[PDB]
């Protein structure tokens, strides 16, 4: 979902890099954190 | 040699960063004498 308007140009602030490791959510088994279960390798 | 016929083949290799179906995955590949040079966005699973 990246929807505009038809004469619209968006262009970036910032650009972050990460490792091939990064899991956008948390492990499920901490909150006692919207977490949820991630794939294999990250 | 298998039948007296000259047979190539080795092991292949491949390139790419997170391999789900978002990086350009290179990937080489003989077929007998023929290689398969290719770089598309393929499915990688966890058992090649």
């Amino acid at each position: 979902s990246f929807n505009l308007s038809s004469y619209d140009v968006v262009y970036s602030d910032h650009c972050f890099s990460v490792n091939s490791d990064f899991c956008p959510c948390a492990d499920p088994s901490v909150v006692n954190p919207p977490s949820a279960i991630c794939p294999a390798g990250t | 040699y298998v039948n007296n016929t000259l047979y190539s083949e080795f092991s292949t290799i491949v390139i790419g960063s997170v391999f789900v179906n978002t990086s350009y995955t290179i990937v080489v590949q003989p077929h007998n004498g023929i290689l398969e040079i290719t770089a598309c966005q393929y499915t990688m699973c966890e058992y090649p």
